[PDB]
């Protein structure tokens, strides 16, 4: 199992900023791709952003210009710098990652090489 | 007239 | 005063003592190995793993489709053993052929979705994750069931029990009348059951091949730079420096080629700075300045004291991808060729009972290789999972 510890979610004023950190644990090898998903109340899950181990990022049209994602390959930790937090950004932000085994045959019927996190609540008051 | 006796 | 009486053009075609003996024996092996093999697959994938991935759903229905075909297999084994004599009536005739046709179209369509799933789970795991839910996994199957039934619908219609007038042998088969049954029955198996699925499966794994090749080539180019850069630190003369600088310059150009899939202009410009910094270091090596060129190559790693986790990867995955495509190709292309020839004999150019025999003799040979290699599909695709292999070996 690969656990994803998340931290940084809480009630914050509208228009300010917040940084979400997600560190991977229990993974002997490096993590392939990591990203962030948010779950709005009453909605389905949405892809916030994602970053490759080489540095290629992919943001969504919902957070372009305000959100910036990066990662530390040494710590296997991704950061989601959320600037200009609007009341629409209020959601449960889950952390996602892709981890492959030692000699990875790219087939997985147990976890599909996709691991989630507990999730942190990010409330934005105006 | 041909007969295709095979299963498929 | 009963069923339809048919005249057979080539009555002694495919009737040999070696076909009546070997074919039912191989059908029994496919029946024993298939049932014992696939049933244990559905146990691990349902009772041991609870079906929590999209491939898990495709793998379960792939084994159940093979299980349905194996149940009607004892009817065809004794059918061949009685020198092609069908006593089971018209009811089992329309069902045995339909079950074989339905499960053959369903198994191939399921392998197609499995390939599309692997291409999505590898190249675009983050974006395709929310789309590839468990609901879409079950909805995709019922679309495959309807397509495998609609494509095999002519098999449940034109499969009647016939009585050959010149041999007094009652058989269950297709009646290829002169005119006034569609000839597209045999074509659908060639294009919808082979051509179209193979071109989609091959494209999926080829795109996986090129995606993983780019990732490992890029991983080996950085390994080429770091390893050669440590040779400069322990170098002696200018000859040992230029030999390592020449290999690093070619690695920077090769890594400049890789491009996933303004952002890429910054990637290649970052390697033009890299190549440019290697050129100056090569200028000092050509003049014969070792200790000066060592500093130029050490300033290259200025962008980089804690060892970080390495990227896990396997070089044997290309053996698996190639084997997966070839195991599907060389297991249906024998049956697809002798079926294509049958379409030419069905209503066209070939009018000779000497070559119509080699079609009816080699048809059950190609059905066995198609049946045996397909009944082991869910087993070997499952062994490609580290979690699946552990539970299966316990049972
Ligand atoms: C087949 O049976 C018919 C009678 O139904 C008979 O006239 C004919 O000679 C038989 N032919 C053979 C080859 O058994
Ligand atoms: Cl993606
Ligand atoms: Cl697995």
């Amino acid at each position: 199992q690969v656990q994803l510890q998340e931290s940084g979610g809480g009630l914050v004023q509208a228009g300010g900023s917040l940084r979400l950190s997600c560190a991977a644990s229990g993974n002997i090898f490096d993590v392939d791709i990591m990203g962030w998903y948010r779950q709005a109340p009453g909605k389905e899950r949405e892809l916030v952003a994602s970053i490759t181990d080489g540095g290629s990022t992919d943001y969504a049209d919902s957070v372009k210009g305000r959100f910036t994602i990066s990662r530390d390959n040494a710590k296997n930790t991704v950061y989601l710098q959320m600037n200009s937090l609007k009341p629409e950004d209020t959601a449960v932000y889950y952390c996602a990652a892709v981890a492959y085994p030692d000699i990875p045959t790219y087939f997985d019927y147990d976890s599909d090489n996709f691991y989630w996190g507990q999730g942190t609540q990010v409330t934005v008051s105006s | 007239d041909r007969v295709y006796i095979h299963p498929f | 005063d009963g069923i339809k009486r048919i005249q057979d053009d080539c009555p002694k075609a495919g009737r040999h003592n070696y076909i009546f003996v070997m074919i039912p024996t191989l059908y029994s092996i496919i029946f024993v190995v298939g049932i014992f093999g696939n049933s244990l697959v559905v146990i691990v994938i349902y009772f041991y793993m609870k079906l929590k991935t999209v491939a898990s759903v495709f793998l379960l229905n792939l084994a159940l489709a093979d299980l349905c075909f194996l149940l009607t297999l004892p009817l065809w084994a004794v059918y061949t053993a009685m020198e092609y004599r069908w006593p089971f009536g018209n009811y089992l005739c329309k069902i045995a052929s339909a079950s074989v046709s339905f499960n053959l179209y369903a198994s191939v369509f399921l392998l197609t979705c499995l390939s599309i799933d692997r291409y999505l789970a590898i190249v675009h795991p983050m974006k395709s994750r929310l789309r590839r839910t468990m609901l879409v996994a079950k909805v995709t199957c019922i679309i495959i069931w309807l397509l495998a039934g609609l494509a095999s619908l002519p098999a449940i219609i034109h499969r009647n029990v016939f009585f050959i007038e010149n041999t007094n042998i009652t058989v269950c088969a297709f009646h290829y009348e002169s005119q006034n049954l569609p000839i597209g029955l045999g074509l659908t198996k060639n294009i919808l059951g082979f051509l179209f699925p193979f071109l989609i499966i091959l494209t999926s794994y080829t795109l996986i091949w090129k995606a993983l090749k780019k990732a490992y080539d890029l991983e080996d180019n950085w390994e080429t730079l770091n390893d050669n850069l440590k040779v400069i630190e322990k170098a002696d003369n200018a000859a040992q420096v230029k030999d390592a600088l020449t290999k690093m310059r070619a690695a920077a150009l090769d890594a400049q080629k890789a491009t996933p899939p303004p952002e890429m202009k910054d990637f290649r410009h970052g390697f033009d700075i890299l190549v440019g910094q290697i050129d100056d270091a090569l200028k000092l090596a050509n003049e014969g300045k070792v200790k000066e060129a060592q500093a130029a190559a050490e300033q290259l790693k200025t962008t980089r004291a804690e060892i970080q986790k390495n990227k896990p990867r396997n070089d044997d995955i290309f053996k698996i991808i190639m084997a997966i495509v070839l195991f599907f190709f060389f297991s249906w292309i024998p049956h697809q060729i002798f079926t294509f020839l049958d379409v030419l004999i069905q209503l066209g150019i070939i009018r000779d009972c000497r070559i119509a025999d080699i079609v009816d003799t080699a048809m059950p040979i190609t059905i066995c290789i198609a049946y045996f290699n397909n009944c082991l599909n869910p087993l070997f695709y499952g062994f490609l999972g580290k979690k699946f292999k552990r539970y299966f070996l316990q049972l």
